[PDB]
């Protein structure tokens, strides 16, 4: 029993430093991107995701806090059943390991007016055999508020951090999934009514034959995970044609750079 | 030499640096003695006696100095002792000197004398100094010394008008400070890093004198920098055989004789050694060596010692106490004063009642500093580098006024202020060395300087210096201070780094160069004299007496180290060294070689800030830094908070370094003394280390890391993170308001859309809303926009417009602001293009246009980005997305015309023996292309296009059409255009032979002179012209029948329509088409071209049907071309050229070991350097003279005809060179030697690539950029030049192939592959050059309204290309209404400009008419802006010399990219000429001729390549003059017109109005003029009216020379004049005044003007000018060309009846002296 023989002093070892070190290694995974093809029958639309924007999306992300982008695209001139993803849009957001928080307002920019919305992509820490109930709820609420999101055409792509790699899987809602998700108020992991038949897998392919681009906010950056207080479901934003900054870029965590200045 | 050994350099290093003590014993002056005390020993050394003025060495009075140098001793009566002994050597000779004397003895005044000698070398006869002829470098070891020397030298020399200055650490903008300064004062390191960088016409060629102050720094760890400077200077000297004087100033220490050898000082002439008895004040020395080892007891022992010494001087002498930490000054002064209070001795310093107390008491109340507060009233003071300036001046003025009694200070005082003291105490000799990471002894230079402050030169009879140190160091300090510590070399450590710097410069290219270089090192001299000291046995030395082998071993070792670290590629067998880009960066940024190896190993495009900080922290500059236990808690506190995470533990040094940098950027205060000094060291290094990293990753194209590292450079410089308000960078803005702005998170960008009011309200501080608004709009900001101009489907041209969008203010922007333009790919990952952009103050409100090329591909990528980012301001960037969604790409180009495999065509196919005789001796068969096109050319009248590579024999294709013309029409006229005058001359020779000699037709070459060119056109069957000479003629085609009655129009090199002078070629071709459509007897057109991808558009524009369009691609060249494009990854030009030197030789031996070779190089200088370097390489191949194929004796008669000796040597070894600076005779001789196979290699400057008459088997193009001195930037070779160079690799009669190696910067390689292996796309640029042509067409009534102007445009190549490649011309579609709108817009713009300029009128906004001013511009072929300027400046009383100034300022004159150093020569020309010129500005391309005209006129001088320059200027002068005449004549003025006419005469004969007419006669001079004045003859007619014998006697001239005089006299104009006033009585007021003048020559001469100093051949022009000088009024004027007899009318109105007496003038434009006057 040492009140005095053995005294020790606590020394902060803060969480985000370790995660910043980890996020600096994300580029290694962009060489090991897998798409699951466990779906069958080939009936719905086929989605083609250009590798350049997917690699960038991975590189700007975090191992533990999900990030999301909005998907915009069109069909090739003569194959209406193929959807080419041409743009990812990053909007102000924050996330946990289980969900992302986006504004209510969807991207508006003239430069996107010739594309159709195709849904959204998000990262998550681990693979999962099923589409999470949070994703179903989020997608269903977006669709309920935005009739431009066609339930037969908008998808969720999940980007799961597997060993030294990323695994992509794409899903869409079913009618019953829309109806359950739009009324679901239980944010937990096992909300009542949630069913495996609330979604289904959809065919997705990676491509090197064309390039997508990004749009990002016009006056902020997209990452608010260090300033959630400044983030609001009702916030509004404009967009610009530019590429997104990585998760731990200085413009995302300016309080680390003003507070260190006090020793 | 083969058996080399690898040495351990670290085992040869003297680890103690300047503390190394080579002497084993120290002898002390007589009367020294050693006292013992508890725990320490004292040694006392008495003051010395001065040597008693032996040798009757009188003090030299300033009177007996040379008069130019006395001014430098204004306010002195005599010299002092040392300068009197040094006067003759310093002031009366140029001998290199070494002066050893005790510090303070006067050495700097001797350096002053050397500077005066140099300045004397540059006296004008007006007494001024040509301050631009020379630089002097004064190297001083310490920065504070640099500053004090700038001040005192500047004051001593200001009377000379000379500028002394130091150099800023910023040099990428402030290198104009070198240009402005005559005396540069800097540290060794600064001059080393500046001269490591080899540039273009830098000022190191002006260096005549280098002074190395405190040269005993050789013994310091810094000493190798001096060795590098001296070895570099001496080797440069011998390289260039221009002498440079070296002066060394040294303390008196052993080995001075070896220092003198090192400086090339002749010991009998330039070595002077004054021992310590020459100290200005004798010095009693006390050394105190403490034996105590326990730190605690040792420190109190030291404080008791200093108190006892203080007590010995209290109230009798001031004491200066030197300590080694700014904090120690206060702590020590406090220890002393506390001991004085406790011992009650403070009264001895500050006496009560004395006036000194009374003086101190004032600022003893005031007290600006805190420690100064606690200490100043007691009589104590501190002084150091954390204090203010006026605090330091307070201390200085108080001490010097004998008021302060005890001043504690640091070394900075000793170096930077001239403050001596009776007693000096050095309190300890230990100092903390961050770079060594530990405590060491003070350096010797510091110790010498501090003790040199002991004793004040007039007050004290002696000084007393007291040094307190540890006992074991006594013998060192005793040795240092009594002339016995020997000066050694520290170079072995630094050898790899120093060797790399010389490899990077090209001074050392192999191991033997390196042995030679090491032979000039101080190390080598010391190795020779004390071998065992340097690790060499005495028997090693006897077996190797010049240490050739040992130097080889050292060089081998260092080179292997450099090669292991990838700075150099070292070939062990040949000893050769290949430079690399990473080696260049190491040298130019002063980085050690291990560091750049670490960077090369760890830098990756994917690095984040975390790893970038870690990389920086591993630099080897920090390898001695450790983490001390006592530092670990504070460091941990900083680590757990740093904003950039650190991965490694605080056990490792790299984490401490990282954290220290980050703490510096955040401006944290640290507590540990070691941590603070370590931070200083780390961050002083960080700026240049991080700029090196930046240059590396930028040139690799790594977009994200380029951004992060440029940002980190800026955060280190500004000491803040990105996140902070960029307004912090305005130091004047008070921090509080910026903190308030930061607290609010809103974007800084929002501030732009606010005003004073809203700005005051947003931060809730209205009082500042105005000044904030000011600073917001001083923040640098640029608006961007692009014009995308597709070249092909895979290459895009971008024109970026940069518009400044901020208010300039010199107080925050200086004189320039630098930016990086980065063009980045879709992902912002690769930098596709980048460049430096400098916004100068003078252009701060102007838009700037930048053009560059990027690659593109299909399917088009979404977008690129253009970022323009400040090089210095944080968060100062604009990024423009460049979307391609609406890019219209041109159609993929069609396949070529297939080369059919036909029977080669015998010459007999001409079916004409006379025709066949032109070729049947040359060859038996025509080549495949000639064979394919022959039927169409020779047997049809169809318009023909032949596209094919240079060297395909297209000229013969045109000859076929000419021969058809000759069979159709006995007097056929073929006009033949080529774009380059040198080509025109060659074609003139060849075709004069073929068509005049063997065919008896008339071949003529247009000259540029209208009437004679009209005569040539009339009589010629073949008329050869460049484009402008045909433009001016064919403008007047409605009145020139010989222009319409052209049978054949051939245009050669028509692909140049797409280049710089393409518009005029397009215009004349379009005109010939329009004429042919208007005269219904069509003009056959044949167009010849390099292979064109869009040939069908040229053909269609020129009326060539597709079966008559031969569009061949490069692989059809009849002599196959083997083209190799070799990329060189070095971004610095001189270094890249260095890396090319050996590949040039290897390309010769691989591709053309026996057959002739042309090497094209970027500049005149490089031609000689590359010839020499090739010779050097083949000598080291033991293959010297392999390029010489005739025998030397067969070559000597040639060699004598040359003035260039170097050219004679190289030619003797089989290598020639050609550059613009060679007399035409020399050039012809070299070309003859080359073509006759006598010499195998010729090196030619790029600018000759169009006028060479040689061809080779192999062409090497060594680099593809050249330096434009006008804009001070490198410019890429036009693709047209490169194609023409490649074309020289072509010998159809002799080679089975041609070979060409292009060596280019790596980032150019893809471009050349696209535009040499494939046919070339060309565009029009007529839309940028429309005004003069519109104006001409309005004058000749081809354009009479705006509809005519659109119709006119439809005949152009511009018009066709607008539908093929609309975005190139800024159309957004090809619809006919798009076309019509675009053309209308262009037409309205052009006609509006011409109307504003008063060249044309516009009525009812539709109809255009020419104004007389437009008619003049068109008639004389002068740019409309020039003639507008003429219409402005001219008046009724402009002076002649003003005319010269006007004419020099004209769009016509932009021709000089060579000389800025002759600006001073022109400054003195201004005095030599009687031109009272106004506005003495200087250095413009137009300002040359402002007086370079007069340089021609007076016959003043013939000088250099400027000769060629003058010949172009004079070419345009007459027209310009005549325009002025015309202007004046139209206004009505009588006098200034005649002035202009006589100036025409002046330019022709090169004389002036007041000068003598006799200056016109050949073989005359001034003595003949005064003799003819003595006889009384002043006219040419006078000389004609003399007897032949008396004529021959008066002139004192040769027979043939008076025959020259006679020919001039028999073409001199002697014209009989007569006039008649038609109906002279019947003249009514209001009617006509028809005056008639008949003129008759006396012998109807038929030669042109005799005008040897005027280039072109001139016909004689005359003006019949009737006016009245009564009021400067001209009433009628007519120009005339007189042949034998001419009858001239003149019309005039008679206003009112009255006095009617008028003056008739007859004025020549050519001769001076025939100007008549009749009534
Ligand atoms: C250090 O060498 N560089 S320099 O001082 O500018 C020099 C130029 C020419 C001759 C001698 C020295």
């Amino acid at each position: 029993g040492p009140l005095g023989s053995m005294t020790q002093t606590f020394s902060s070892k803060t969480e985000w430093r370790v995660r910043a070190i980890s996020a600096a290694n994300l580029h290694l995974r962009t060489n090991h991107i897998y798409v699951s093809s466990d779906d069958i029958k080939e009936t719905g639309y086929t989605y083609i995701l250009p590798k350049n924007v997917l690699k960038k999306f991975i590189c700007i992300s975090d191992l533990r806090a999900q990030i999301a982008g909005y998907l915009y695209g069109v069909s090739p001139p003569d194959n209406p059943q193929v959807k080419e993803i041409r743009c990812i849009v990053m909007v102000p957001q924050w996330g946990t390991h289980q969900t992302v928080h986006l504004p209510g307002q969807l991207p508006q920019h003239e430069y996107l007016k010739e594309m159709e919305p195709l849904g959204w992509i998000h990262t998550q820490p681990n693979e999962s055999p099923q589409l999470s109930p949070q994703d179903v709820t989020t997608h269903a609420k977006i669709m309920a508020d935005n009739p431009s999101w066609d339930g037969e055409k908008t998808i969720i792509i999940t980007c799961s951090f597997t060993p030294g790699s990323c695994t992509l899987t794409a899903y869409k809602l079913t009618p019953s999934g829309y109806e359950w998700g739009r009324q679901n108020t239980d944010k937990g992991n096992n909300p009542k009514g949630y069913l495996p038949s609330h979604y289904e897998r959809v065919q997705m392919l990676l491509s090197d034959r064309f390039l997508g681009f990004f749009m990002v906010p016009a006056q902020s950056s997209w990452n608010y995970n260090f300033m959630g207080v400044r983030h609001d479901p009702n916030m509004k934003y404009e967009l610009q044609l530019a590429n997104p900054k990585e998760f731990y870029h200085e413009v995302h965590r300016p309080s680390h750079f003003l507070n260190f200045a006090l020793l | 030499l083969a058996p080399r050994q690898v040495l351990d350099l670290e085992d040869l290093v003297f680890t103690q640096g300047s503390h190394f003590m080579a002497n084993k014993r120290c002898q002390l002056p007589d009367g020294s003695f050693r006292r013992q005390r508890k725990g320490y020993e004292e040694v006392h050394v008495p003051a010395l006696k001065p040597k008693p003025f032996g040798s009757e060495e009188q003090l030299l009075p300033v009177e007996k100095l040379p008069k130019y140098a006395q001014a430098g001793f204004e306010g002195f009566k005599t010299l002092n002792r040392i300068q009197s002994k040094l006067y003759r050597a310093a002031l009366e000779t140029d001998e290199n000197l070494l002066l050893c004397a005790p510090t303070g003895a006067g050495k700097t005044n001797v350096a002053l004398m050397c500077m005066l000698r140099e300045i004397g070398k540059h006296i004008n006869m007006d007494g001024t100094i040509n301050v631009d002829d020379f630089k002097i470098i004064y190297i001083a070891p310490m920065r504070s010394l640099v500053q004090e020397m700038v001040g005192s030298f500047g004051k001593r020399l200001a009377t000379y008008g000379i500028t002394v200055a130091e150099l800023t650490g910023d040099h990428q903008l402030c290198k104009e400070e070198i240009s402005a300064t005559q005396i540069i004062v800097c540290t060794p390191e600064k001059w080393d890093i500046i001269t490591r960088k080899g540039g273009e016409r830098t000022y190191t060629q002006l260096v005549r004198l280098i002074i190395l102050d405190e040269i005993h720094l050789l013994h310091d760890d810094r000493g190798p920098v001096l060795e590098a400077l001296v070895a570099r200077a001496i080797r440069n000297i011998e390289m260039t055989q221009e002498d440079v004087r070296l002066i060394g100033l040294s303390a008196t220490l052993p080995n001075y004789e070896d220092v003198a050898t090192f400086l090339r000082v002749d010991p009998a002439k330039g070595l002077f050694y004054f021992d310590n008895s020459f100290r200005p004040v004798p010095l009693e020395q006390t050394y105190v060596g403490i034996t105590e080892k326990k730190a605690i007891k040792r420190f109190q022992i030291m404080n008791e010692i200093v108190y006892e010494k203080i007590m010995e001087h209290a109230g009798k002498n001031q004491v200066l106490v030197f300590v080694h930490s700014r904090k120690e000054t206060g702590k020590t002064a406090r220890a002393i004063r506390d001991m004085c209070l406790e011992k009650d001795t403070l009264g001895l310093f500050l006496r009560e009642g004395s006036a000194s107390t009374e003086v101190l008491r004032t600022e003893a109340e005031q007290c600006k500093n805190l420690e100064l507060k606690d200490l100043l009233p007691y009589g104590f003071a501190i002084h150091h580098a954390g204090m203010t300036r006026v605090d330091r001046t307070l201390v200085e003025d108080l001490f010097a006024d004998k008021h302060i009694q005890v001043l504690v200070s640091t070394a900075t005082l000793a170096w930077g202020v001239n403050l001596p003291a009776h007693t000096v105490i050095i309190k300890g000799t230990q100092v903390y060395s961050p770079e060594k990471g530990r405590w060491t002894e003070l350096g010797a230079l510091d110790i010498l300087q501090m003790l040199g402050r002991a004793g004040r030169p007039q007050y004290d009879t002696k000084g007393e210096g007291i040094l307190i140190t540890s006992h074991g160091e006594l013998q060192y300090y005793l040795s240092l201070l009594n002339q016995q510590l020997p000066i050694e070399s520290q170079m072995v450590s630094k050898l790899p780094d120093m060797l790399n710097a010389e490899i990077v410069l090209g001074n050392v290219q192999n191991a033997k160069d390196a042995v030679n270089w090491l032979g000039y090192a101080y190390l080598y001299i010391r190795m020779l004299r004390s071998p065992t000291l340097y690790g060499i046995s005495h028997d090693d030395l006897k077996g190797d007496p010049l240490l050739d082998q040992r130097r080889l071993d050292l060089v081998h070792t260092a080179a292997l180290m450099l090669d292991k670290n990838n700075l150099v590629k070292y070939d062990k067998k040949t000893g050769n060294f290949q430079v690399t880009e990473l080696g260049r960066i190491a040298s130019h940024y002063y980085i050690t070689n291990d560091t750049v190896q670490t960077y090369n190993q760890l830098l990756k495009p994917t690095l984040s800030e975390i790893e970038l900080f870690r990389v920086f922290s591993l630099s080897s500059e920090f390898k001695n830094i450790t983490v001390r236990e006592e530092e670990k808690l504070e460091l941990q506190k900083l680590l757990e908070r740093v904003p950039i995470p650190v991965k490694e533990s605080i056990e490792e040094p790299s984490a401490k370094i990282n954290v220290l940098l980050q703490a510096f950027i955040s401006q944290l205060k640290l507590e540990g003394f070691a941590l603070m000094a370590d931070m200083v060291y780390v961050t002083q290094s960080a700026g240049r280390l991080m700029r090196a990293i930046f240059e590396i990753v930028l040139n690799r194209g790594w977009a994200q890391l380029t951004d992060k590292t440029l940002n980190l450079c800026k955060m280190i410089d500004k000491r803040m993170w990105q996140s902070m308000c960029p307004l912090r960078q305005f130091r004047k803005l008070p921090e509080e308001v910026v903190k308030k702005i930061e607290k609010k998170n809103f974007p800084f960008e929002r501030l732009y859309d606010l005003n004073h009011n809203e700005i005051g309200e947003l931060i809730r501080m209205p009082k500042m809303g105005k000044t904030i608004h000011k600073y917001v709009h001083l923040f640098p900001k640029l608006e961007l926009s692009v014009h995308l101009q597709p070249i092909t489907r895979s290459t895009l041209k971008v024109e970026l417009t940069i518009t400044p969008d901020f208010q300039w203010d010199e107080k925050v922007h200086g004189s320039s602001e630098a930016f990086w333009i980065l063009v980045e790919d879709v992902d912002s990952e690769v930098i596709l293009h980048h460049e430096y952009f400098l916004l100068k103050a003078k252009y701060a409100q102007d838009e700037h246009l930048i053009t560059f090329f990027v690659p593109v591909f299909e399917p088009l990528p979404p977008q690129y980005f253009i970022r323009v980012v400040s090089d210095r301001w944080l968060s100062c960037e604009t990024q423009l997305p460049v979307s391609f969604r609406h890019l219209i790409l041109p159609e993929k180009y069609p396949p070529p015309t297939e080369l059919l495999d036909l029977q080669p065509l015998p010459v007999s196919a001409l079916r004409n023996s006379a025709f066949e005789s032109l070729y049947q001796d040359k060859f038996p068969f025509f080549n495949p292309i000639q064979t394919q096109v022959f039927n169409t050319v020779y047997n049809s009248d169809d318009n023909v296009f032949v596209g094919a590579p240079t060297g395909s024999g297209k000229t013969i294709c045109a000859e076929f059409a000419i021969l058809r013309m000759l069979l159709q029409s006995s007097e056929g006229r073929c006009v033949y255009i080529t774009p380059m005058e040198a080509l025109a001359e060659q074609v003139y020779m060849d075709w004069y032979e073929k068509f005049q000699d063997r065919l008896n037709k008339k071949v003529v070459l247009l000259t540029g002179e209208t009437s004679t060119d009209l005569k040539l056109l009339g009589k010629g069957n073949i008329i050869i012209s460049t484009p402008e000479k045909w433009d001016i003629l064919s403008r007047r085609w409605k009145q020139r029948k010989n222009v319409q009655n052209i049978n054949l129009f051939v245009v050669d090199e028509v692909h140049l329509i797409g280049g710089e002078n393409g518009p005029v070629l397009e215009v004349i071709c379009s005109r010939m088409r329009y004429i042919s459509s208007q005269i219904e007897r069509p003009i056959r057109i044949v167009a010849l071209s390099s292979s064109l991808s869009n040939a069908k558009d040229v053909a269609h524009w020129l009326g060539c049907s597709a079966t008559s369009t031969f569009n061949f691609h490069p692989n059809v060249r009849p002599v196959p071309l083997e083209l190799h494009i070799q990329g060189f990854n070095i971004s610095h030009t001189q270094t890249r050229l260095l890396s090319m030197a050996k590949p040039v030789y290897h390309a010769i031996t691989k591709h053309s070991p026996k057959k002739p070779v042309i090497v094209f190089v970027p500049s005149r200088k490089q031609t000689r350097l590359t010839a020499i370097d090739i010779l050097t390489t083949c000598a080291a191949d033991i293959q010297r003279q392999r390029f010489l194929h005739c025998t030397e004796k067969d070559l000597i008669p040639y060699l004598e005809k040359l003035s260039d000796s170097t050219l004679k040597e190289t030619l003797l070894n089989g290598v020639g060179y050609l550059h613009e600076g060679l007399s035409p005779m020399e050039r012809r001789l070299v070309e003859q030697l080359f073509s006759s196979g006598a010499i195998q290699v010729v090196v030619a400057s790029r600018s000759l690539c169009w006028g060479m008459n040689v061809a080779a088997h192999l062409v090497i193009i060594m680099d593809t950029q050249y330096y434009n001195g006008k804009i001070h930037a490198y410019v890429d070779y036009p693709i047209y030049d490169v194609l023409q160079m490649v074309g020289h690799a072509n010998r159809p009669l002799q080679d089975d192939e041609g070979r060409c190696v292009i060596m280019c910067q790596g980032s150019k390689k893809d471009f050349f592959k696209k535009f040499l292996y494939e046919p070339l796309p060309v565009e029009s640029h007529l839309d940028h050059c429309m005004h003069d042509h519109f104006n001409a067409e309005i004058v000749t009534k081809t354009i009479e309204n705006k509809q005519d102007a659109v119709d006119y445009l439809t005949w152009t190549f511009l018009y066709r290309r607008m539908t093929q490649n609309p975005n190139y011309y800024n159309l957004q579609g090809i619809s006919h209404r798009h076309l019509s709108d675009h053309l209308s817009e262009l037409v309205e713009q052009t006609l509006s400009d011409l109307e504003q300029s008063k060249c044309i009128s516009i009525e009812d906004e539709m109809d255009v008419a020419p104004l007389n001013l437009g008619m003049i511009a068109a008639y004389y072929y002068i740019n409309y802006t020039t003639i507008e300027l003429f219409s402005m400046s001219l008046n009724a009383k402009t002076k002649v010399r003003g005319l010269i100034e006007i004419i020099s300022n004209a769009a016509e004159y932009e021709n000089i990219p060579i000389r800025h150093h002759e600006d001073n020569l022109l400054r003195q020309l201004a005095q030599k000429v009687p031109h009272k010129l106004n506005n003495p500005k200087f250095n413009d391309p137009h300002v040359k001729t402002n007086l370079l005209l007069q340089a021609h006129l007076s016959r003043m001088q013939l000088s250099a390549e400027l000769q060629s320059d003058t010949e172009e200027i004079l070419s345009k002068a007459i027209r310009l003059i005549q325009a002025c005449v015309d202007v004046l004549s139209s206004n009505g003025w009588l006098s200034p017109a005649l002035a202009a006419m006589e100036l025409a005469q002046m330019v022709t004969q090169a004389m002036w109005s007041k000068d003598s007419y006799l200056k016109q006669l050949p073989h005359f001079t001034s003595e003949h003029i005064k003799r003819c004045t003595d006889k009384g003859v002043e006219s040419v007619f006078d000389i004609m009216e003399m007897e032949d014998e008396e004529r021959n006697a008066l002139l004192q001239l040769t027979d043939s020379q008076i025959a020259d005089v006679a020919r001039f006299c028999n073409r001199y104009p002697n014209i009989e004049l007569s006039y008649e006033v038609v109906d002279k009585d019947s003249i009514r007021s209001g009617g006509p005044v028809v005056v008639l003048v008949q003129l008759e020559r006396e012998e109807e001469v038929t030669g042109p003007v005799i005008a040897p100093l005027f280039p072109q051949k001139r016909e004689e022009g005359w003006w019949v000018v009737i006016g009245d000088a009564k009021s400067n009024s001209l009433i009628s004027i007519k120009r005339l060309t007189l042949q034998q007899k001419a009858k001239v009318k003149l019309d005039f109105v008679a206003p009112a009846t009255g006095a009617h007496n008028y003056t008739l003038y007859f004025m020549s434009d050519a001769y001076m002296g025939c100007d008549q006057e009749y009534k």
